C-alpha cells in the first residue's frame, strides 16, 4: 500500500509540541481557574 | 563509460515485457468505487462530489437530529 | 459525541482520501488526482526554499506543509452548506496560532540563547533612539501572535456569518408579495459571486497562514 | 580475442528485449525499488539529511506549481 | 430552509465549477500527462539507442 | 466552556498530520520525484 | 437596557466605515499590478502572487472592522 | 422600543459611508487598467479580464457596507 | 415619539457622504482616460468603452449610497 | 416636533460634505486635462470634450448631494 | 425653539467644510497647471484660461457648499 | 436659553478644520513650485506669479472657513 | 451603569476605524512591492522578504487600534 | 452655564485637529525640496528659500487653527 | 457620576484613531524604500538604516495616540 | 461639575487625532528622501540635515495637537 518512512519529527519538532502541551496546561488552569464567570 | 551502460543492462533485463501484473480485477468492497472512479481512464471529480453528497445528507441529518 | 470531533474524522479521512485513493497502485505516470498534491507540494516547496534559503530548510518543510493542508482541508469543508464550520472558533484558531508563536519563540531562544533578543533590531539607527524600535513593534512581538490567527479566523468567521444572513436575507425579502422574485436574482448571484470569493478567502489565506509563518520561521530561526 | 564472443551476442540479446519489453506508461516504482534499491536508499538517506530539495529535477521536467 | 438556499447557491456554484474549471482541470492535466509520457518515452528511446552504439 | 474538546481533538490531529504527512506523504511523493529523475538521468 | 441594543446598533453603524481600509486598498494592489504587467508582460505569473497575497492581506483588515460590527451587533 | 429603530435608522446611516472605498477603488483600478491598455495596445484583453476580475474582487467590500445598511436598517 | 422621523433625517444627512468618493474616484477615470490619450492618441475609440464601463460601473456605488438615502428618506 | 425641523437643519448641515469629493474630482479632471494638452498641443480639441464630460456628470454627483439637501432643508 | 437655532447654528458648523475641497482642489489645479507650463513653457496661452475654467467651477462647489451654510446659519 | 452660546461653542469648533484643505493646497502648490524651478530652471517669472496666484485664491477659501468659524463664535 | 456599557459599546464603534490606516498601509506597501519588482525584476527575493517586514509593521500600529477595541470592550 | 466650559472644552477638541492641515502640509513641500534638490544639486540656495517660503505662511493653517482653539481657551 | 467613566470609553474610543496616519506613514516610509532599492540594489545599506531611522520616528508620535488613550482608558 | 471633566475626557478623545497628519507629514518627508538619495546617493550630506530639518519643524507642529491634549486633561 504505502511504504513508511522514518522521517525524522521527534527529535526536530520538540518546540511545536512543547508548545502544544504547554498551552493545553495554561489553558487547562485557565479554564479550571477563570470558568466561574 | 562502464557505469551507464550496465545500468542500463540491469534496468532493461528484470522489468516486465507487456506491462506484466495487469491488476485489472481486485476488489475489497471499497475498490471497487476506486477502479471505477479513481483509476487511468476516468479519475473523474464528481465521486468528491458523492462525496460531498454525504455531508449534504449529514449536516442535513444532523439538523435532522438537532433543530426539526 | 461530539460534532467537532467528528470534523476532525472527517478531515483525516479526507487526507487518507488524497494519496491512497489517489494511489493507482504506485503507478508512476502520476494521474490526475496525484497532479494536484504534486502541484501543492511543489509550490509550496518552491515557496520555503527561497523563504528560509538555508542549508538547514527542509527540516521544517513538513511542518509548513502541515500547517497548510490542515488549513487547505478544513477549511473547504464548511463549503459544504449543511456543515458547521472548523476554523470559525478565534479559540481553536487563535490557539494553533499562539502554540506556533511561542513553537517560534522557543525555538529561538533554544537555537540562540542571550543574544536572540537582537532580533528586535533590523539594521543601524543613531544612538540617542535606540531603545526606540525595540518598544516600537513590542505589540506586533506579540501582537504578531494574535494577528496570525485572528486574521483566518476572523475571515472564516465573518464569510460564514455573511452567507447565513445573505441567505437568510434572500429568505426573508421574498415571504412578502409575488413580485419579489422580479429583479430579486442580483443578491442571488451576488451571493453566488461571494462563494466565488469564499473559496478563495479559504485558499488564498491558507496560503497567506504558510506564508507568514514561513517568515516567522526566518525570523525565529536564522539570524537574518 | 575471446573478449567480444559474449559481449556482442550480448548486446544484440539485450536490444532484443529493449525494443519489446517497455512497461513505460505503466511502469510502478514497486518493481523499481524490487530491482533498484539505489532509489529508496538515496531517498532515504536524502531525507535523514533533509535534502528536500531534488536537485536537477526542474531542467528537463517542469516545476508546474503556482508560482 | 434557509441552508437549501445556500445548497441551491452550491449546486449552481458547482455545476459552474463543472462547466469552467472541471474541463480546464481536466485539458491541463491532459497537457501535463503527454510531457511527462512523451520526455519519459524519449529518455528511454535515447537510452536503447544508446545499447546500439557498442 | 467546550474549549478543551475542540482544542483536544485539534492538538490530536495536528500531531497526527504533523506525524502523517512527515513520514508517509511528502516522502511517497519524493519517491516520484526520485523515480522519475534516475528513470530520465540513467 | 432599551437604550443599549440601540448603542449597539450605531456603533455597528460608525463601526461599519473601516472596511474604506479595504476598499480603497485592494485596489492599488491591482493597479500596480496592471501598471507593472503593462511595461512588463512576461513577469505577470512572477508577479500573480505578490500581488494576490497583499490582496488577501488587505481584505483581511477590512474584515477585521466589520467582526467589530458583529459581536458588537450580536 | 421607540428609541430603537430611531437609531437603527441613524446606523444604517453611518454604515453606508463606507462604500465611499469601493467608489474610489474600481474607479483607481480602471484608471491603471487605462493606464495599461494605453501604454501597451496588445495587452488589453490579456489583463482586462484580470482587471475584471479587480473589479468585482473588491467591490463587493463596500457591498458589506451596505449589507450591513440593509439589515440594520431593516431587521 | 417625534424623536424617529427626525433621527430619519439626521441619518440621511450622515449618509449623504456615501457619493463623496463618487465625486472623485470618478475623476480618476477620465483622468487616466486624459492621460490614456496624450501619451498614445491613436488608441481612444477602444479605451472609450472601457472608461465609460468604469465610469457607469464606478458610480453605481454612489447610486446604491444615494437610494439607500432616498428609501431611508421615505 | 419642535425637535424635528433642528434635526432637519443638522442633517441638512452634514449633507453639504459630500462634495468634498466633487469638489476635489472636478478639479483633478482639469488637472488631468492640463497634463494632457502639454504632453501633446496637437490633441486639443479631442481632450477637451472628453474632460468637459466627466466633469460635467462628475459635477452632478455634487448637485445631487446638494439637492438631497435642499429637498431635505425643505 | 430656543433649540432649533441653536441646531442651526451647530448644522451651520458642520456644513463648512464641504468646501475642504475646494481647499484641496483647485490648488492642485494650479499644481497641474504648473506641470502643464514647466514642461512645455510656450503653452501658456492654451493653459491659463483653460485653469481658470477648471478653477472656477470647482470652486463653485464650495460656494455652493458655504452658501447653504450661510442659509442654514440664518 | 444658557444652551445656544454653547452650541455656538462647539459648532465654532467643528467648523474650524476644513482649513485643512487650504493647509495642504497652498502646500502642493509650493510642491509643484519646487517641481517646476527644479527640472526646468529657467522659467520663475512665468510660474512663480502663477503659483503665489494659487496660493492667494486657495488660501482665501479657507480664510472663508474661519472666518465663518469666528462669526459663528462671536 | 445602564450607560457606561453603551458608552464602551460606541467607544468600540468609533475605535473600530483606525484600521483605515492598516489597510491602506499594508496594500500600498505591496503597492509598491509589485510596482518594483516588474521594474527590476531580479531582486524579488532582496526586496520581498522586507516587504513582508513592513507588511509586519503597518500591521503592529493597525493593531492597538483594534485591542483597544478588545480590551475596552471585554 | 455649567454645560458651557465643557461645551468650550469639546469645542475646542474637535477644532484641534485643523492643524492636522499642518502635518501633512509643509511635510509636503519638504518631500518636493528633496527632489528640488536631489534632482538638482546645485540649485538648494535658489530653491531652498522658496521651501522656507513655502513652510512659514503655510504652517498658518495650523496657527490660525489651535489659536482659535486659545481663543476659545482664555476667551 | 457614573458619566464621566462612561465619558472615559467613548474618549477612549476616538482617541485611538490617531495613529491612522502613522500606519499609512510609515507604511509609505517602506514603499519608497522599496521604490528606492528595487531601482538601485547597492544603495540597501546605505538607506535602509535611514529608512528605518525614518520609520521609527515618525511612528512612535502617532503612537502617541494609544497612550493618550491609555492614560485615559486606566 | 460631574460633567466638566467628563467633556475633558472626550475632548482630549476628539484632540487626540490630529497627530494623524503629522504622523504622514513625517513619514514622507524621508519617503522623498529616499527617492531622492536613492537614485542620487552623493546628495546626501547636501541633503540630510536640511531633510531632517524639514523633519523636525513638522514633528513639533503635531506636538502641538497633543499638547492641547494635555492642557485639556490637567
Amino acid at each position: 500500500m504505502l511504504k513508511r518512512f522514518p522521517t525524522p519529527i521527534l527529535k526536530v519538532y520538540w518546540p511545536f509540541f512543547v508548545a502544544g502541551a504547554a498551552v493545553y496546561y495554561g489553558m487547562s488552569k485557565a479554564a479550571d481557574l477563570s470558568s466561574n464567570t | 563509460p562502464n557505469a551507464k551502460r550496465i545500468a542500463n543492462v540491469v534496468h532493461f533485463y528484470k522489468s516486465l515485457p507487456q506491462g506484466p501484473a495487469p491488476a485489472i480485477k481486485a476488489n475489497t468492497r471499497l475498490a471497487r468505487y476506486k477502479a471505477k472512479y479513481f483509476d487511468g481512464d476516468n479519475a473523474s471529480g464528481k465521486p468528491l462530489w458523492h462525496f460531498a453528497l454525504g455531508i449534504i445528507a449529514f449536516g442535513y441529518s444532523m439538523e435532522y437530529y438537532f433543530h426539526l | 459525541l461530539t460534532t467537532f470531533s467528528l470534523y476532525t474524522i472527517i478531515v483525516l479521512l479526507v487526507i487518507t482520501s488524497l494519496y491512497t485513493l489517489t494511489n493507482n497502485n504506485n503507478k508512476i505516470i502520476g494521474s490526475r488526482w496525484l497532479i494536484s498534491q504534486e502541484a501543492i507540494y511543489d509550490t509550496i516547496m518552491n515557496m520555503t526554499k527561497g523563504q528560509i534559503g538555508g542549508k538547514n530548510w527542509g527540516l521544517y518543510f513538513p511542518m509548513i506543509f502541515t500547517l497548510f493542508m490542515f488549513i487547505f482541508i478544513a477549511n473547504l469543508i464548511s463549503m459544504i452548506p449543511y456543515s458547521f464550520a472548523l476554523s470559525a472558533h478565534l479559540v481553536f484558531i487563535i490557539s494553533l496560532s499562539i502554540v506556533i508563536w511561542l513553537g517560534n519563540t522557543i525555538l529561538g531562544l533554544y537555537k540562540h540563547g542571550w543574544v536572540f533578543f537582537s532580533l528586535f533590531v533590523p539594521a543601524g539607527t543613531p544612538l540617542p533612539l535606540v531603545p526606540l524600535l525595540v518598544i516600537i513593534e513590542t505589540l506586533s512581538y506579540f501582537a504578531r501572535a494574535i494577528s496570525l490567527g485572528l486574521r483566518l479566523g476572523s475571515n472564516i468567521l465573518a464569510g460564514h456569518l455573511l452567507m447565513v444572513i445573505l441567505a437568510g436575507l434572500t429568505f426573508n425579502f421574498m415571504l412578502i408579495n409575488l413580485f419579489t422574485l422580479v429583479f430579486g436574482f442580483v443578491p442571488l448571484a451576488m451571493i453566488l459571486a461571494i462563494m466565488m470569493l469564499e473559496f478563495a478567502i479559504g485558499i488564498i489565506q491558507g496560503y497567506v497562514w504558510a506564508i507568514l509563518t514561513a517568515s516567522y520561521l526566518k525570523d525565529a530561526v536564522y539570524l537574518h | 580475442e575471446s573478449l567480444v564472443s559474449k559481449e556482442l551476442k550480448d548486446l544484440q540479446s539485450t536490444l532484443d528485449n529493449i525494443q519489446s519489453a517497455r512497461p513505460f506508461d505503466e511502469l510502478t516504482v514497486d518493481d523499481l525499488t524490487k530491482i533498484k534499491p539505489e532509489i529508496d536508499a538515496k531517498v532515504e538517506e536524502m531525507v535523514k539529511k533533509g535534502k528536500w530539495d531534488v536537485p536537477g529535477y526542474k531542467d528537463r521536467f517542469g516545476n508546474l506549481n503556482v508560482m | 430552509n434557509d441552508e437549501s438556499i445556500l445548497l441551491l447557491t452550491f449546486l449552481g456554484f458547482t455545476g459552474l465549477v463543472a462547466k469552467y474549471l472541471a474541463p480546464a482541470y481536466k485539458d491541463f492535466a491532459d497537457a501535463r500527462m503527454k510531457k511527462v509520457s512523451d520526455v519519459l518515452n524519449a529518455s528511454r528511446n535515447k537510452h536503447v539507442e544508446a545499447v546500439k552504439d557498442r | 466552556f467546550y474549549f478543551m474538546n475542540q482544542l483536544t481533538y485539534g492538538f490530536l490531529l495536528m500531531i497526527t498530520l504533523l506525524i502523517l504527512f512527515s513520514q508517509f506523504f511528502l516522502p511517497m511523493i519524493l519517491r516520484l520525484y526520485v523515480s522519475r529523475l534516475f528513470i530520465s538521468k540513467l | 437596557m432599551q437604550l443599549v441594543l440601540a448603542a449597539k446598533y450605531i456603533g455597528a453603524g460608525i463601526s461599519t466605515i473601516g472596511l474604506l481600509g479595504a476598499g480603497i486598498g485592494i485596489a492599488i494592489v491591482f493597479a500596480a499590478l496592471i501598471n507593472g504587467v503593462s511595461r512588463n508582460p512576461s513577469i505577470k505569473d512572477t508577479v500573480f502572487p505578490m500581488a494576490i497575497l497583499g490582496f488577501a492581506l488587505s481584505e483581511a483588515t477590512g474584515l477585521f472592522c466589520l467582526m467589530v460590527s458583529f459581536l458588537l451587533l450580536f
